[PDB]
RNA sequence: GCGAGAGCUAACUUCCGUAGCCGAGAGGGAAACAACCCAGACCAUCAGCUAAGGUCCCUAAAUGAUCGCUCAGUGGUUAA
RNA sequence: GAUGUCGGCUCGUCGCAUCCUGGGGCUGAAGAAGGUCCCAAGGGUUGGGCUGUUCGCCCAUUAAAGCGGCACGCGAGCUGGGUUCAGAACGUCGUGAGACAGUUCGGUCUCUAUCCGCUACGGGCGCAGGAGAAUUGAGGGGAGUUGCUCCUAGUACGAG
RNA sequence: ACCGCUGAAAGCAUCUAAGCGGGAAGCCAGCCCCAAGAUGAGUUCUCCCACUGUUUAUCAGGUAAGACUCCCGGAAGACC
């Protein structure tokens, strides 16, 4: 009896991570990416927003950027295939500091990895506008 | 370097300063060099 | 406890905003500060006021005093430090700005000052490091007493011109 | 940074002064610059440089208009040497100089299917004193019940050969342009008649 | 768990006393997890309230409210 | 209704409480040679004689000849010298049959890998037309040792 | 690790609580090799070109550029 599905609507949003602390931003896109206020608000199948995220490079962390925040990246078998990474030392790749803590707060399945297509991460700011050809609704933090 | 697990004074002449996470000594003789690691 | 500021003759402060910017007449010096502790010109000469009184702030209260007590100091007065070399043979020359030592190395020892320190020799044992810049300077002639520092036998290498050196003996 | 493509010829014995060497006949034959690529086009800096003449009949429509669209005439092989530039049609030249130390590679000849001693040094076994595992065998490929695993990399069993390999600081001894010839102390890898990259020293000593 | 002996005021040790649970106990909680916390399943419901536990996101429900403390990632290995 | 057990060999990988190299502080550190502690696991860590030996002692070297984990790592990988079957002997014990804290000579180690894992090699489909070529490098792996001699300079240092 | 620069709390002193520089055979890059199943499947150059087929045959069939099959071989290789 209760409430079906509607698909035809996949909507973009625009979220800038400059200042804001990476878990509480993270919180954020985790939560539009699956369904917060949710279309049909049905799990069974994917109804949340679309994620573009800007000024990766500016995103926020407390105590910790140069130490104790370590990416722990564990290689092929093991023959000390243990390499790692400190939060500074993503002054390399800064679009995958927001990616891996979003993919960290969503579902683990079939359909949970089938999410992280929905996010796409820059670290610039007016120069990102390449996967915004369609609508771009900007949705600030808190 | 003289790594004694417990920095207590010794003369009228040590100096015991809060650095990188640990109990050290900036003492007046060179031997009275006493850390905790 | 650290309060009072004098600001002699040719002094141009704006610690407007979070730049704290000295200018002056020996060159202009700018330098950032903390927000949450006051500074501006209340009669004729500079304080620095700070809102909370129980511990983080007592530290960041003499820190900021004493840094544009130094960078005031630097715009009129300026900066020199005075270091003498000791020991057989000891000798430092000049290449340019360059400061050519040597000093019981196989190969000579060149350093290249940074865009506002300059060197001086006046005899060759003896050398001056004048700058705008008290921590340039300081991190500068901390540089060449590094080349050689004083041995615990017999006092040779780089020393401040009227340091005080113990000695040991072996033999 | 600089760079040629070449033929192994073979290998001989000369002398310079009193003492023989051991050389390396390679033919470093004119190798048309077929493509340049740059940031603006390509998104890096580089040069696509051609090898042997190929008869016009063996050439294919695509590759036809890659040829013409430079005025080359077909070559076979195509090689692209990265941060490389001067322009014309590059030979030895002035490109290399007796004396150069240079980075020769090629690929190594193949040797099929090799055992653990021969690929990998390994030991194999006593030949006497009881065996089953006489000479080539490896030994334990693991531990117990712990890693019920066994190593990924192992040195086992496999195909020798028939790989890429840079031989580091080979020195030019002689160089006859015209003659189209280089003349290197030692030995690149790769068999005779096969194709060698002749590149400027990686890193120098 | 508590009260003792044996033991080194060891053992997921042994042996008595005592209370509970498991044994023969499903359900929630404790990541997982006989035993600990909550609670004892007659069957059906796409109704509601609670317990122990919980209320950033994975993951149900306050990114609650007030006065404080701790900047060590302590919290998220013990002692002289 | 079976989890083969010492030592050898083969093959490795890991910890660091580091044997050598690397960086430091103190020294009762003049120099050269060291002592001790701190940081440091990248690579390296020899060949023989004796014993089944692990160990240990010895020879000859070395920069050094590290310590420990991995079912005292590894027998569907090899050995079978030690130990634990049946034979036989010695010493001891038992009246005996026998026994061992022992010692000694002898004594069958099972052609075919299903899954996972590992080395190598293809076939398939994908990568929004069908093709022939040239590529960027996200990522991954390999490598990583060290002596002696000379120069600096018979200089600094030392009365020598 | 350790050595320093500017420097308060603590009128002095202090490499540290703000900030700064130096500093290992170790770390990250550099060297050599693999690498877009990097399903996040990337880039560049060149080629072929927009056929035909009944409400019975629902997308198959001639084709282009190109390749494969087969033959003769190979410093490639178990087969491929
Ligand atoms: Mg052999
Ligand atoms: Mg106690
Ligand atoms: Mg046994
Ligand atoms: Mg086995
Ligand atoms: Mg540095």
């Amino acid at each position: 009896k209760t409430y079906i599905p509607k698909n035809d609507e996949q909507n973009w949003v625009v979220v800038d991570a400059s200042g804001v602390p990476l878990g509480r931003l993270a919180t954020l896109i985790a939560s539009r990416i699956r369904g917060k206020h949710r279309p049909d608000f049905t799990p069974n199948m994917i109804q949340g927003d679309f994620v573009v995220v800007i000024n990766a490079a500016q995103v926020a962390l407390t105590g910790k950027k140069l130490d104790d925040k370590v990416y722990t990246r564990y290689t092929g078998y093991q023959g000390g295939l243990k390499t790692e990474t400190a939060r500074e030392a993503l002054s390399k790749h800064p679009e995958r500091v927001i990616e891996h803590a979003v993919f960290g707060m969503l579902p683990k399945g079939r359909q949970g990895r089938a999410m992280h297509t929905r996010l796409k991460v820059y670290a610039g700011e007016t120069h990102p506008h390449s996967a915004q050809k369609p609508q771009v609704l900007k949705t600030q933090p808190l | 370097m003289k790594v004694r697990s417990s920095v207590k004074k010794m003369c009228d002449n040590c100096k015991v300063v809060r650095r990188h996470g640990r109990v050290l000594v900036i003492c007046s003789n060179v031997k009275h060099k006493q850390r905790q690691g | 406890g650290k309060q009072p500021i004098a600001v002699p003759s040719g002094v141009t402060v704006n610690a407007q905003d979070g730049v704290f910017k000295v200018k002056g007449p020996k060159g202009e010096l700018t330098v950032p500060y903390n927000t949450e502790l006051t500074v501006r010109q209340d009669g004729d000469q500079l304080l620095v006021e700070r809102p909370s009184d129980a511990q983080k702030h007592r530290a960041l209260h003499g820190l900021t005093r004493t840094l544009v007590a130094n960078a005031v100091k630097g715009v009129s007065d300026g900066y020199t430090i005075n270091l003498e070399l000791r020991g057989v043979g000891f000798r430092a020359k000049l290449t340019g700005k360059a400061l050519e030592m040597n000093i019981g190395y196989s190969h000579p020892v060149i350093i290249e000052p940074p865009a506002g320190v300059t060197f001086a020799v006046p005899e060759p044992t003896r050398i001056d490091v004048s700058g705008i810049d008290k921590q340039l300077v300081g991190q500068v002639a901390a540089n060449v007493r590094k080349v050689r520092k004083p041995d615990a036998y017999h006092g040779k290498g780089v020393r401040f011109v009227g340091e005080q050196i113990a000695l040991k003996a072996g033999k | 940074m600089k760079g040629i493509l070449g033929t192994k010829i073979g290998m001989t014995q000369i002398w310079k002064n009193d003492r023989a060497i051991p050389v390396t006949v390679v033919l470093a034959g004119p190798c048309p610059i077929v493509q340049r690529k740059t940031a603006q086009t390509d998104g890096y800096e580089a040069v696509q440089i051609g090898y042997a003449p190929k008869a016009e009949r063996k050439v294919n429509k695509p590759m036809q208009g890659h040829f013409a669209k430079a005025g080359v005439a077909p070559t076979r092989i195509l090689r692209e040497f990265r941060g490389f530039a001067p322009d014309g049609d590059s030979v030895n030249v002035d490109i290399f100089a007796e004396g150069e130390k240079i980075d020769a590679t090629g690929t190594s000849k193949g040797k099929g299917t090799q055992g653990v001693m021969k690929r990998w040094n390994f030991a194999g076994g006593p030949a006497s004193h009881g065996s089953k595992k006489w000479h080539r065998r490896p030994g334990s490929i693991g531990q117990r019940k712990t890693p019920g695993r066994v190593y990924k990399g192992k040195r086992m069993a496999g195909h020798m050969g028939m790989e890429r390999v840079t031989v580091q600081n080979l020195e030019v001894v002689e160089i006859r342009a015209g003659e189209n010839l280089i003349l290197v102390k030692g030995a690149i890898p790769g068999a005779n008649g096969g194709l060698v990259v002749l590149r400027s020293a990686a890193k120098a000593s």
